[PDB]
Protein backbone atom coordinates (compact mmCIF):
# COMPACT_ATOMS: atom_id res chain seq x y z
CA UNK A 1 0.00 0.00 0.00
CA UNK A 2 3.05 2.26 -0.01
CA UNK A 3 3.05 4.80 -2.62
CA UNK A 4 6.42 3.92 -4.37
CA UNK A 5 5.08 0.26 -4.37
CA UNK A 6 2.43 1.31 -6.10
CA UNK A 7 3.86 3.65 -8.28
CA UNK A 8 6.58 1.05 -9.33
CA UNK A 9 3.89 -1.68 -9.56
CA UNK A 10 1.24 -0.59 -12.06
CA UNK A 11 0.73 2.41 -14.66
CA UNK A 12 -1.82 5.37 -13.90
CA UNK A 13 -5.35 4.76 -14.12
CA UNK A 14 -8.64 6.30 -14.90
CA UNK A 15 -11.20 4.16 -12.26
CA UNK A 16 -14.26 4.92 -12.15
CA UNK A 17 -16.36 3.29 -8.74
CA UNK A 18 -19.46 2.27 -9.15
CA UNK A 19 -21.49 1.81 -5.54
CA UNK A 20 -24.91 -0.32 -5.44
CA UNK A 21 -27.31 1.30 -3.17
CA UNK A 22 -30.05 -0.47 -3.81
CA UNK A 23 -32.27 -2.00 -1.27
CA UNK A 24 -30.78 -5.46 -0.33
CA UNK A 25 -27.54 -4.03 0.33
CA UNK A 26 -28.74 -2.45 3.72
CA UNK A 27 -27.30 -3.50 6.62
CA UNK A 28 -23.34 -4.53 7.15
CA UNK A 29 -22.75 -4.63 3.30
CA UNK A 30 -23.14 -0.89 2.87
CA UNK A 31 -20.75 0.11 6.11
CA UNK A 32 -18.43 -2.51 4.69
CA UNK A 33 -18.99 -1.04 1.04
CA UNK A 34 -18.02 2.25 2.40
CA UNK A 35 -15.10 1.35 4.66
CA UNK A 36 -13.74 -0.56 0.45
CA UNK A 37 -14.63 2.40 -1.44
CA UNK A 38 -12.46 4.76 1.09
CA UNK A 39 -9.33 1.88 1.18
CA UNK A 40 -9.61 1.57 -2.21
CA UNK A 41 -9.81 5.39 -2.82
CA UNK A 42 -6.62 5.49 -0.16
CA UNK A 43 -4.74 3.38 -2.85
CA UNK A 44 -4.49 6.19 -5.56
CA UNK A 45 -2.23 9.23 -6.47
CA UNK A 46 -1.95 12.36 -8.55
CA UNK A 47 -1.63 10.78 -11.83
CA UNK A 48 -5.09 8.51 -11.46
CA UNK A 49 -8.48 9.95 -12.22
CA UNK A 50 -11.08 9.13 -10.27
CA UNK A 51 -15.01 9.45 -9.78
CA UNK A 52 -17.55 7.76 -8.05
CA UNK A 53 -20.94 7.35 -8.87
CA UNK A 54 -24.18 5.37 -7.43
CA UNK A 55 -27.24 3.51 -8.72
CA UNK A 56 -30.35 1.92 -7.79
CA UNK A 57 -33.00 1.70 -10.22
CA UNK A 58 -30.98 5.31 -11.43
CA UNK A 59 -27.82 5.94 -11.69
CA UNK A 60 -25.90 9.65 -10.36
CA UNK A 61 -22.68 10.66 -9.24
CA UNK A 62 -22.08 10.63 -5.37
CA UNK A 63 -20.34 14.00 -5.28
CA UNK A 64 -20.40 17.82 -7.07
CA UNK A 65 -17.40 16.60 -9.45
CA UNK A 66 -19.51 14.92 -12.18
CA UNK A 67 -16.58 13.74 -14.22
CA UNK A 68 -13.39 12.24 -13.45
CA UNK A 69 -10.87 14.10 -10.89
CA UNK A 70 -6.96 14.90 -10.28
CA UNK A 71 -7.28 12.04 -7.04
CA UNK A 72 -5.78 14.36 -4.84
CA UNK A 73 -5.49 14.94 -1.14
CA UNK A 74 -8.58 17.70 -1.51
CA UNK A 75 -10.63 15.50 -4.22
CA UNK A 76 -10.25 12.49 -2.21
CA UNK A 77 -11.14 13.68 0.92
CA UNK A 78 -14.66 14.97 -0.85
CA UNK A 79 -15.30 11.38 -2.25
CA UNK A 80 -14.85 9.85 0.77
CA UNK A 81 -16.82 12.61 2.65
CA UNK A 82 -19.76 12.09 0.04
CA UNK A 83 -19.15 8.17 0.19
CA UNK A 84 -19.98 8.12 3.76
CA UNK A 85 -23.04 9.26 3.12
CA UNK A 86 -25.15 7.11 0.61
CA UNK A 87 -28.18 4.82 2.11
CA UNK A 88 -29.34 1.88 0.82
CA UNK A 89 -33.22 2.20 -0.67
CA UNK A 90 -34.95 0.86 -4.40
CA UNK A 91 -34.17 -1.77 -6.92
CA UNK A 92 -30.59 -2.51 -8.36
CA UNK A 93 -30.20 -1.80 -12.40
CA UNK A 94 -26.83 -3.24 -13.52
CA UNK A 95 -27.53 -2.14 -16.95
CA UNK A 96 -28.41 1.61 -16.02
CA UNK B 1 -71.25 -32.26 -6.11
CA UNK B 2 -68.88 -33.06 -8.55
CA UNK B 3 -65.43 -32.88 -7.08
CA UNK B 4 -64.86 -29.84 -7.91
CA UNK B 5 -63.80 -29.17 -3.88
CA UNK B 6 -60.25 -30.89 -5.16
CA UNK B 7 -59.60 -28.14 -7.46
CA UNK B 8 -59.99 -25.25 -4.81
CA UNK B 9 -58.02 -27.29 -2.46
CA UNK B 10 -55.25 -27.68 -5.01
CA UNK B 11 -55.59 -24.06 -6.04
CA UNK B 12 -55.25 -23.54 -2.38
CA UNK B 13 -51.91 -25.72 -2.28
CA UNK B 14 -50.51 -23.41 -5.20
CA UNK B 15 -51.34 -20.28 -3.75
CA UNK B 16 -49.83 -21.59 -0.48
CA UNK B 17 -46.78 -22.60 -2.17
CA UNK B 18 -46.70 -19.43 -4.00
CA UNK B 19 -47.04 -17.60 -0.61
CA UNK B 20 -43.58 -19.82 0.54
CA UNK B 21 -41.47 -18.84 -2.10
CA UNK B 22 -41.77 -15.27 -1.73
CA UNK B 23 -38.22 -14.00 -0.88
CA UNK B 24 -38.56 -10.82 1.16
CA UNK B 25 -36.35 -7.50 0.50
CA UNK B 26 -34.95 -4.64 2.56
CA UNK B 27 -35.94 -1.38 1.77
CA UNK B 28 -38.50 -1.74 -1.35
CA UNK B 29 -35.96 -4.32 -3.21
CA UNK B 30 -37.51 -7.27 -5.36
CA UNK B 31 -36.35 -9.81 -7.99
CA UNK B 32 -37.58 -11.21 -10.96
CA UNK B 33 -39.53 -14.06 -8.75
CA UNK B 34 -41.11 -11.56 -6.76
CA UNK B 35 -42.72 -9.55 -9.95
CA UNK B 36 -43.60 -13.23 -11.31
CA UNK B 37 -45.63 -14.43 -7.82
CA UNK B 38 -47.44 -10.52 -7.79
CA UNK B 39 -48.80 -11.25 -11.14
CA UNK B 40 -49.50 -15.01 -10.36
CA UNK B 41 -51.84 -13.46 -7.60
CA UNK B 42 -54.13 -11.83 -9.17
CA UNK B 43 -55.06 -15.86 -10.80
CA UNK B 44 -55.79 -17.06 -7.69
CA UNK B 45 -57.85 -14.02 -6.73
CA UNK B 46 -60.30 -14.30 -9.94
CA UNK B 47 -60.70 -17.84 -9.31
CA UNK B 48 -61.47 -17.24 -5.40
C1 LIG C 1 -28.13 14.55 1.77
C2 LIG C 1 -27.06 15.51 2.21
O1 LIG C 1 -27.31 16.67 2.49
N1 LIG C 1 -25.82 15.02 2.26
C3 LIG C 1 -24.67 15.81 2.66
C4 LIG C 1 -23.38 15.22 2.09
O2 LIG C 1 -23.44 15.25 0.67
C5 LIG C 1 -22.17 16.00 2.57
O3 LIG C 1 -20.97 15.37 2.15
C6 LIG C 1 -22.18 16.10 4.10
C7 LIG C 1 -21.08 16.97 4.64
O4 LIG C 1 -19.97 16.20 5.08
O5 LIG C 1 -23.42 16.67 4.55
C8 LIG C 1 -24.57 15.90 4.18
CA1 LIG D 1 -30.35 -5.53 -4.89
Amino acid sequence: RRPWYIQGAASPKDMLILVDVSGSVSGLTLKLIRTSVSEMLETLSDDDFVNVASFNSNAQDVSCFQHLVQANVRNKKVLKDAVNNITAKGITDYKK
Amino acid sequence: WKPFETIILLTIFANCVALAVYLPMPEDDNNSLNLGLEKLEYFFLTVF
